[PDB]
């Protein structure tokens, strides 16, 4: 958008987490489905 | 680049900002140059970094 473009010209940064959100939802299958 | 004194460093492109005709400066909410209207040619330039 607008803030986010203009925070990256000036330098700031934000970095994307090593575990994406899919990941995550596959764990918790893992813990759900041995609790079951 | 030095624009009537306003100098700077960017890459130019041509612009699509809709100036009124009075204008001569496009700023930003961080309070820098985004885009200017040539003193020589009537046109519509952008500025980045």
């Amino acid at each position: 958008r607008d803030l986010i473009c203009a925070q990256k010209f000036n330098g700031l940064n934000v970095l994307p987490p090593l575990l994406t959100d899919e990941m995550i939802a596959q764990y918790t299958s893992a813990l759900l489905a041995g609790t079951i | 680049f030095n624009f009537n004194g306003l100098t700077g460093t960017g890459v130019l492109t041509e612009s699509n900002k809709k100036f009124l005709p009075f204008q001569q400066f496009g700023r930003d909410i961080a309070d820098t140059t985004d885009a200017v209207r040539d003193p020589q040619t009537l046109e519509i330039l952008d500025i980045t970094p």
